[PDB]
């Protein structure tokens, strides 16, 4: 029965490892989730420079 | 670093320039960070009482200035054609960017400056050259999705860095050729997983940073200086020389773990042939590691008679033996790590 | 134990 | 017409620069090269500022390099060759003929000048080098300028460290 | 745009170096592309923003416009060499200098 | 064609400058002058890129500063050759 | 002690340091005077700017005398 | 260099002396403490010189007393055969192999033609090196000059004296020349040298003034050997040092008096060499910045294991300087299992050291 | 768009000849020109205009002999028997090894190289009939670990975005 319990645990671990292999393959194929294969690009600096150019339009003058 | 606070300033501007390079969202910011890193690393590696250190600094300067100008040239061409910072489909200007980055990193066939210049150095500047100066070009290779050029660089680096290290009996050029061979394992991991590359780089820099301290403290610039090196117990020299079997990838040492995680991540990503080509490469690297390991594994040597006491620094030898313990019994920390999930 | 590295072994390096 | 003439002169001086062994031939060739490059760069921008800046930079640099010519490789033989003169003359007359028989609208640069910009551009009516050089001293990129001040100070510290003034003057066979 | 690897406070100065937001005609298009580059990401933006990338590319690079202009100029000289276009009427009427 | 009619020339001149930088010359100062020439042609190509965009030509001075500090590094390396050797012959330096 | 040596040997440096300290004080006074009032909203504006009545920039427009 | 009488009393230091034997001086310690704040006219290295028997010890002690300097006698082989616990290791020679037995000065005098005597000469050079950094730790860190009874520069003449007499081969000469080329270039040449000139016969007469048995029943102290030292000194060594140090040669056939030797020192102007920065006199001891002074002090305090590890050179072609591997293991299991050197000399419970359970301190620049 | 722009496996093996010759000689040209470009400048410099081209021909032409002999031997062995298999590639590798032996005037190199290139040929034939690829496109490409969105450490504040996930 210890062999039965260890075989059940190892078979469920093998099934979860196979399932996470298909999940990681489908995640890296389409780049869908933010966690693993997502290469993050931000538009923060473009918005910062556009906001700064918007404040600089008010300060033009004499 | 040693003998001046301005060298600590140069290390500070070195860290600042490298971290400016790797954090840049544009190629121009990365280029100016490489300029800052080059500016920082010319004065370290220059010494007027050494005739060959200035020649090594000149070789580094000419190689990095040629590689930085080609890098800016192809960056400007990439901005000229595909007006964003990257490229949607891979073209030849991405290959020129990758080649100019490979000249900075020291990978084959653009490797020829690297062990020819390492004969002119000390050991600490060698450690800064083959660990920290490989942060900035290797992290910039990650932005390019090129498989054939990177694969050619990987195969050439693991072939040459194993074969080339057999002839030299000097430890600096041999360790430079070892760093070329470990560069191919880093570049092979660069197109499957950036985290696995970071782990291989961290453990390679750890093993480099513990093998430099054995050579920096006792001033071991040649292979027979290891055979003439005096220890007060031969079991201590037997234990201190196990780090070369660690860097050769032999289990159950610590250096089996980063090679093993690269092999596991390569086989999950369905690369098998270049992995087999890197199996035959690391046997030759372990072979020229074993010629160092001849100096401690035979337990008794015909040694020179005049020297009787060995001398070492306090803090440097104290920090050396913390990491020599973790370079031998480091696989007991396999349960503690959580990066690899 | 009978043989140890002689200087002839030391010569090749 | 002047832009194609500058193209031909830059090509001919680049052929001359690739073939000169003597450092002073390289210095004079890059003098006329930076003159022609300064004029050509001016054609592309609305104002003529960066050509002037590049000329002060490349006249402040080779002023030092002549002192290193007179200190190292002061004695080296000039060798005039008739093949290079004939090649440069034939290529120069060929490119002036080719530039004369070319349509200059197709060979002109697409970069906008101060008059190529339209009338509706209210930013073009300001002072000519204001909005181009503004971002050196504005809020997002003043820190890069800060980094350049510290970089130049670190550069000067590096130059002082690796040119030891107390070791003596520099010459051949010192 | 690219991405910052192992991003630190040192990328905040570098990130605003070269962009089209400062008084440029193209930057709004660039901003829209950056919008999906913040939404889809850098890797899904190469596939799901093919319309927004190309508009910015032929807006600031002017590739298609200049290929059009060089096809308009080469056809006129081709007609002049073939003899369909007379040498006196080779060029059309010029625009006013107050135009454009 | 569009890459040929515009900006194809400074690629050719940069390649000629790179071949001048790596040619077998007797002195290091000729390589420093070839470095100044490839700074000039990189300035040309960067200036074409920064003048497609309207008001981003402020970057063109930063490249000048990093290039002048490169030239100052090369000049100080040329000084440091005299601290160890008596000459700047590239044959006189150690090949290994 | 060190001020007398600097004022004896390099007096132009001391005079320049006094001029630069006066310039730093006047820069602080000028910045504080510029930002005490509405200095960002200048009276005369470059270009031809027109604001609608419902715009938030419309009520910030000054009505001073030339 | 002003003496005790012209100064009006004992020497006062220009600043507080640095505890160089207790506190480690490094790069981070160079900001708060500066080297050249302690230097004065008395902070110079004086090396007394001469033949085998010339009264160097008493004259050097009197010169140290009159000039207010630290006295450093000539190093003998009781520094390593007698450890820090007082146990002499010359009693271990029954257990040791005959190629690993103890060999000191009297063993050279009784048996000149032995192989390990060549090793002894090399060993003596290392011992002189082991005091010279200890000289240069004293001048730079405290600001008080030192006097040396013999110099590491003054030891190749002994090697050539054994070589011309036939006690050394060509291989041991080549080995000692290679260690000298490897090691002597990191040292600073001394400020002043005093040579006590004596004839070849009178030194032998001074041997009869000492009446020690191993120097009167020996064979080495002959007419040719002492003439070889005199020729080697006055034709190579002093002519090589006089390009850097102010040489003072006295005749010491009589007893002599140290006060006139003191009074000749203040007649020397040491500031005439500072007009030219490229002057060969006092070239190694001039430093244009305080940071170069701290650079030299860091090199001579924090890098003494560096200079002691520069002696690790491989030379295996000689059969006099190569220890057998079985003899090496037997020597290790006798020498390191002896009382007084089982462990590091601080932490040895067999010699009565107490409080080892809470002690984690080690000596700076200490032989393990 | 010519006969030079052809691949080895664009047609089934034995069907086409000239495209296979052009393709395998194209890889031979690339390998020979690359090795001779890293040869004639680096070791054994010819110091002449004509011996440089002689070393180029010496490093290029025997690789053309290897490529042509292997492709012709594989074509003859495919056209001889009905079935296509691995030992056709093995005897083509032995023919290329014989070409190596004719190059170096050493029979032992010719055999050993024939055995090595035959093993390479049967492994490549196993690749083309079993469907697996030697250098495939990478399916799993980690651009970072977990929380790659969560480790943004920037000191500047984010302005409000112009995009929403909400449907109109
Ligand atoms: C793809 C596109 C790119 C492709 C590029 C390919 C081409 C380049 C490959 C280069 C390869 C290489 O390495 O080659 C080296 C190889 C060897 O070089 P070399 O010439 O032997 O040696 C040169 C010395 O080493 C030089 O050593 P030096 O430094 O001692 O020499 C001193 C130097 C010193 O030079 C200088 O100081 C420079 C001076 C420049 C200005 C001069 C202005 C003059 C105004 C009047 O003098 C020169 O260089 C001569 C210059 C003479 C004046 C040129 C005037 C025209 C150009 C003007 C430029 C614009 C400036 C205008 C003025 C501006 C004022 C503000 O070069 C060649 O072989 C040259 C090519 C020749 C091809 C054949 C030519 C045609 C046939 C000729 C024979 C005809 C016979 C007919 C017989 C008929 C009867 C049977
Ligand atoms: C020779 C092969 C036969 C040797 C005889 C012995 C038998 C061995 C086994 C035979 C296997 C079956 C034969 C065959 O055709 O296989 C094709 C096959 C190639 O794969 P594939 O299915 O045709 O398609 C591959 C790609 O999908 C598509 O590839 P791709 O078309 O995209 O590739 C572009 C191609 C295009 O090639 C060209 O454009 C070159 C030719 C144009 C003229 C160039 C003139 C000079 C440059 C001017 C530039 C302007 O360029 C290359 O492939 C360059 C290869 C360079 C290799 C060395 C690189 C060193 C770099 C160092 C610096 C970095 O397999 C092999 O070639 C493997 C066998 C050869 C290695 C054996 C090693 C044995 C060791 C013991
Ligand atoms: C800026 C202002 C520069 C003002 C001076 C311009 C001089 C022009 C010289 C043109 C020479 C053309 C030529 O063929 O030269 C080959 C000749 C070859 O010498 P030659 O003696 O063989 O030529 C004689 C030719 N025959 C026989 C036909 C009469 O070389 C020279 O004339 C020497 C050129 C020296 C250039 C010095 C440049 C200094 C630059 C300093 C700054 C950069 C560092
Ligand atoms: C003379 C040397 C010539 C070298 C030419 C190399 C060409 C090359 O690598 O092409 C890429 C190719 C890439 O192969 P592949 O598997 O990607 O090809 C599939 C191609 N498509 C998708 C178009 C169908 O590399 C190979 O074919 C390598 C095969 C190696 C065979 C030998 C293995 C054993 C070696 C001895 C043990
Ligand atoms: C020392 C450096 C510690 C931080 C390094 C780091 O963030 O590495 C990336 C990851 C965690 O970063 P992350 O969680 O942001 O994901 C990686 C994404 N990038 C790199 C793009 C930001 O850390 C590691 O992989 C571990 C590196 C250290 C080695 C393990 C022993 C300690
Ligand atoms: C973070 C950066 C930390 C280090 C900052 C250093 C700033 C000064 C840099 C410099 O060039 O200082 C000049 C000099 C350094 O010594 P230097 O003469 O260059 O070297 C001789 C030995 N080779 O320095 C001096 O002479 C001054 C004394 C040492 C520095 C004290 C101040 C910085 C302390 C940290
Ligand atoms: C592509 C993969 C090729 C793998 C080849 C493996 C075997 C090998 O390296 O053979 C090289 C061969 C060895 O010859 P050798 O051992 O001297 O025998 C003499 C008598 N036959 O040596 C020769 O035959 C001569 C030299 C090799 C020329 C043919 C092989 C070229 C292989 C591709 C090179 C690509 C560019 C490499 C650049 C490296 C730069 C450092
Ligand atoms: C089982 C597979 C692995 C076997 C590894 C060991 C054998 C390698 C091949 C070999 O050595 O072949 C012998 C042959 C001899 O060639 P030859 O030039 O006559 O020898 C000169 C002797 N100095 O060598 C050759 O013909 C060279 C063949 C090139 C590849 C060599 C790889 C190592
Ligand atoms: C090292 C740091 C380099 C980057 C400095 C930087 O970009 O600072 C910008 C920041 C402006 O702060 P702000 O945008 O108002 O954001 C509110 C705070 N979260 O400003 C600050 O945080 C103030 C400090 C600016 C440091 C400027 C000098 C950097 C030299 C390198
Ligand atoms: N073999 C050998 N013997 C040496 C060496 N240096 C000194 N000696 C020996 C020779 C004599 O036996 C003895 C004389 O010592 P010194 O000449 O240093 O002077 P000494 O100790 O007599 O002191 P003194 O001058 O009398 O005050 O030391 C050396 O390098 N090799
Ligand atoms: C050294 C700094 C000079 C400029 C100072 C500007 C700020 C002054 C105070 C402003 C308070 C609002």
């Amino acid at each position: 029965e210890k062999s039965l319990h260890y075989l059940y645990e190892e078979n469920e671990k093998a099934q979860i490892r196979l399932l996470e292999d298909e999940v990681r393959r489908k995640m890296s194929e389409r780049n869908d989730y933010q966690a693993y294969y997502y290469r993050p690009s931000v538009a923060k600096y473009h918005r910062i420079s556009k906001e700064a150019a918007d404040e600089l339009e008010a300060l033009r003058g004499d | 670093m040693f003998n001046n606070s301005s060298k600590i300033l140069f290390i500070t501007i070195m860290i600042i320039g490298t971290l400016i390079t790797v954090t840049s969202n544009s190629w121009l910011g990365a280029w100016m960070g490489l300029e800052i890193n080059l500016l920082s690393f010319i004065p370290l590696l220059s010494d007027n009482n050494n005739l060959m250190s200035t020649e090594a600094s000149l070789k580094y300067f000419l190689t990095q200035v040629l590689a930085s100008t080609v890098l800016l040239f192809s960056s400007i061409l990439l901005m000229l054609k595909n007006n964003m910072n990257n490229e949607i489909n891979e073209s030849f200007t991405s290959m020129i960017i990758m080649s100019a980055l490979l000249l900075k990193s020291g990978a084959a066939p653009f490797h020829f400056w690297f062990p020819n210049m390492m004969e002119g150095l000390t050991w600490m500047n060698a450690l800064m050259l083959m660990t920290w100066q490989k942060i900035a070009p290797l992290m910039l290779i990650s932005y390019l999705n090129i498989k054939y050029l990177l694969l050619i660089s990987v195969i050439l680096s693991v072939i040459i860095g194993a074969i080339g290290g057999l002839n030299q009996t000097s430890l600096r050029k041999l360790m430079a050729f070892s760093s070329i061979n470990h560069l191919g394992w880093m570049l092979s991991s660069l197109m499957i997983s950036e985290s696995i590359w970071l782990i291989y780089f961290f453990f390679y820099s750890f093993l480099s940073f513990v093998l430099t301290f054995m050579f920096n403290i006792f001033k071991l610039f040649h292979l027979n200086q290891l055979f003439s090196w005096f220890v007060n117990s031969k079991i201590l020299k037997f234990t201190l020389f196990m780090n070369f079997l660690s860097l050769g990838g032999l289990p159950p040492f610590l250096g089996f773990l980063p090679k093993w995680l690269v092999i596991q991540q390569l086989t999950l990503c369905n690369q098998y042939f270049m992995l087999t080509l890197m199996m035959m490469s690391t046997l030759i690297t372990l072979f020229f590691y074993l010629r160092i390991c001849y100096s401690a594994f035979m337990m008794n040597y015909f040694e020179n008679n005049w020297i009787m006491k060995m001398n070492m620094n306090s803090i440097n030898y104290n920090m050396y033996m913390i990491m020599t313990f973790f370079s031998i019994f480091g696989l007991f920390l396999i349960s503690l790590f959580y990066f690899m999930f | 134990a009978k043989w140890y590295p002689d200087p002839e072994f030391m010569k090749q390096f | 017409m002047i832009q194609l003439m500058l193209y031909s002169l830059i090509i001919t001086t680049s052929i001359i620069f690739l073939n000169m062994i003597h450092p002073l031939a390289l210095g004079l060739t890059l003098l006329i090269q930076t003159i022609f490059v300064c004029l050509l760069t001016g054609l592309m921008t609305k104002s003529f500022w960066y050509s002037y800046i590049l000329f002060l930079i490349f006249l402040g640099g080779m002023l030092v390099l002549f002192i290193y010519v007179t200190s190292l490789a002061s004695n080296e033989m000039f060798n005039l060759s008739m093949k290079l003169t004939l090649f440069s003359s034939l290529i120069l007359i060929f490119m002036l003929i080719l530039s004369f028989i070319m349509d200059k609208t197709s060979s002109s640069l697409f970069l906008m000048n101060n008059d190529m910009q339209s009338i509706i551009n209210m930013n073009s009516y300001f002072m000519e080098n204001s909005l181009s050089l503004n971002k050196l001293y504005n809020f997002p990129t003043n820190f890069i300028t800060i980094l350049l001040m510290n970089y130049l100070l670190i550069t000067l510290i590096v130059i002082v460290k690796i040119t030891k003034l107390f070791k003596g003057p520099i010459r051949m066979m010192s | 745009s690219l991405t910052p690897f192992l991003r630190l406070p040192l990328t905040d100065l570098t990130g605003c170096l070269i962009n089209h937001q400062t008084y440029d005609k193209c930057g709004k298009f660039e901003m829209k592309m950056m919008e999906c580059f913040e939404a889809y990401g850098l890797e899904r933006g190469k596939r799901e923003c093919a319309d927004l990338i190309s508009d910015f590319q032929e807006c600031v690079g002017m590739q298609k416009q200049l290929m059009r202009f060089h096809a308009m100029r080469n056809e006129r000289y081709k007609q002049w060499l073939k003899g369909e276009r007379k040498g006196q009427e080779f060029f059309a009427d010029p625009p006013r200098v107050d135009a454009y | 064609m569009i890459m040929i009619l515009y900006w194809s020339l400074p690629m050719i001149l940069f390649i000629l400058g790179l071949f001048c930088f790596v040619s077998n010359r007797k002195h290091l100062l000729s390589m420093l002058l070839s470095l100044e020439f490839i700074v000039l042609m990189l300035f040309f190509m960067l200036f074409i890129y920064l003048n497609m965009l309207n008001y981003e030509s402020y970057f063109s001075m930063m490249f000048l500063t990093f290039s002048v500090c490169e030239g100052a590094l090369g000049l100080s390396i040329l000084v440091s050759m005299i601290r160890t050797h008596g000459n700047d012959y590239f044959q006189s330096f150690s090949i290994m | 002690s060190l001020l007398k040596r600097a004022w004896n040997e390099i007096p132009d440096i001391v005079g320049g340091s006094a001029l630069a300290l006066a310039g730093i004080v006047m820069a602080t006074i000028g910045v504080a005077n510029y930002y005490a009032k509405d200095g960002d909203n200048r009276r005369y504006k470059l270009g031809y700017v027109v604001y609608r009545h419902d715009d938030p920039r419309a009520l910030k427009v000054r009505n001073d005398e030339d | 260099i002003s003496g005790k009488t012209m100064r009006g009393g004992p020497r006062v230091p220009k600043a507080a002396p640095y505890p160089y034997k207790t506190k480690k001086y490094s790069v981070f310690n160079a900001i708060f403490d500066k080297t050249s704040k302690r230097f004065d006219e008395n902070s110079k290295v004086i090396c007394v010189e001469g033949p085998i028997a010339a009264g160097k010890s008493k004259f050097a002690k009197e010169l140290a007393e009159e000039l207010d300097m630290e006295y450093y006698p000539a190093v003998d082989l009781d520094l390593i055969y007698i450890n820090s616990y007082g146990y002499d290791m010359r009693k271990l020679d029954p257990q040791l192999p005959p190629s690993c037995r103890s060999y000191d000065v009297r063993n050279f005098c009784l048996d000149p033609s032995h192989d390990l005597a060549a090793q002894f000469q090399i060993r003596m050079y290392m011992l002189r090196y082991s005091q010279y950094i200890d000289a240069l730790q004293h001048v730079l860190s405290t600001g008080q000059g030192v006097v040396l009874e013999r110099s590491p520069y003054s030891d190749f003449v002994f090697m050539e004296a054994m070589f011309r007499q036939g006690y050394l081969s060509r291989g041991a000469r080549s080995v000692y020349n290679e260690l000298r080329q490897n090691t002597i270039g990191e040292l600073l040449k001394p400020h002043l040298v005093i040579y006590l000139d004596l004839p070849v016969d009178a030194v032998k007469k001074q041997i009869k003034a000492r009446n020690v048995d191993y120097e009167v029943q020996s064979k080495v102290f002959s007419d040719a050997y002492l003439s070889d030292l005199e020729q080697l000194y006055k034709q190579q060594y002093l002519k090589d040092i006089s390009t850097h140090a102010e040489l003072l040669i006295y005749d010491w056939t009589a007893g002599g008096e140290t006060e006139v030797v003191v009074e000749d020192i203040e007649r020397i102007d040491f500031n005439q060499f500072e007009a030219d920065i490229h002057n060969k006199k006092m070239l190694d001891w001039r430093f244009p910045l305080e940071a170069e002074w701290c650079e030299a002090r860091i090199k001579y305090c924090h890098e003494k294991p560096d200079l002691m590890n520069y002696f690790n050179v491989p030379r295996f072609d000689v059969p006099e300087l190569v220890r057998s591997a079985d003899d090496g293991k037997v020597w290790r299991d006798v020498w390191f299992n002896a009382p007084g050197m089982k462990y590091r000399p601080g932490y040895n419970a067999d010699m009565g050291d107490e409080g080892l359970l809470t002690k984690t301190k080690i000596g700076i620049n200490q032989g393990i | 768009m010519s006969l030079l722009r052809s691949k080895y496996y664009d047609h089934p093996d034995g069907e086409d000849a000239f495209g296979k010759i052009v393709a395998t000689n194209k890889y031979a040209v690339s390998a020979g020109v690359a090795w001779s470009m890293f040869d004639v400048l680096t070791l054994s410099k010819p110091q002449g205009y004509l011996p440089t081209l002689g070393r180029f021909a010496y490093n290029t032409g025997p690789l053309m002999g290897m490529a042509t002999a292997f492709t012709l031997t594989t074509l003859v062995a495919t056209n001889a028997r009905g079935k296509d298999d691995k030992i056709n590639y093995l005897i083509g590798g032995f023919a290329a090894g014989g070409v190596f032996g004719a190059w170096k005037h050493n029979h032992v190199a010719g055999l050993c190289a024939g055995l090595f290139l035959g093993i390479a040929g049967v492994i490549k034939k196993m690749s083309i009939e079993q469907g697996w690829e030697f250098f495939p496109n990478t399916p799993i490409k980690q651009y970072g670990g977990l929380n790659i969105a969560g480790n943004d450490w920037t000191i500047m504040a984010d302005p409000p975005k112009n995009w929403t996930t909400e449907k109109p």
